[PDB]
């Protein structure tokens, strides 16, 4: 499925991805487009900070869902 | 019975009684605010890596 990565920034990366994605694993697929290491990223969908261990599916993360991403300094 | 937006059409209970169409437009509406929110929230974080940032070199 597809789900929007927004940034601060004026990006929109789209990855294709699971329900039963980790948090990890879209991280690693945002270093994959855009370079980012996991370690520098913080994402957050309707009002949380999403975890490493945790699915998509878990915070009901479904089709064309928009995250935003924000930059761990 | 109906549709909760008094559409004419009839609402189904799994929609909060609202009908096909009106729940799409429902739904897209909550997923407008929930982007606008986290956007905000978004910003809240990004201002706080950069003061936390700018105090660690200060
Ligand atoms: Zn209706």
């Amino acid at each position: 499925m597809q789900i929007f990565v927004k940034t601060l920034t004026g990006k929109t990366i789209t990855l294709e991805v699971e329900p039963s994605d980790t948090i990890e694993n879209v991280k690693a697929k945002i270093q994959d487009k855009e370079g980012i290491p996991p370690d520098q990223q913080r994402l957050i969908f309707a009002g949380k900070q999403l975890e490493d261990g945790r699915t998509l599916s878990d915070y009901n993360i479904q089709k064309e869902s928009t995250l935003h991403l924000v930059l761990r300094l | 019975l109906l549709c909760k937006k008094g559409c004419g059409y009839y609402g189904n209970p799994a929609w909060q009684g609202f009908c096909s169409k009106c729940w799409r437009e429902e739904y897209h509406k909550a997923r407008q605010k929930q982007i606008q929110e986290d956007w905000e929230l978004a910003e809240r974080l990004q201002r706080e890596e950069e003061e936390a940032f700018a105090s660690s070199q200060s």
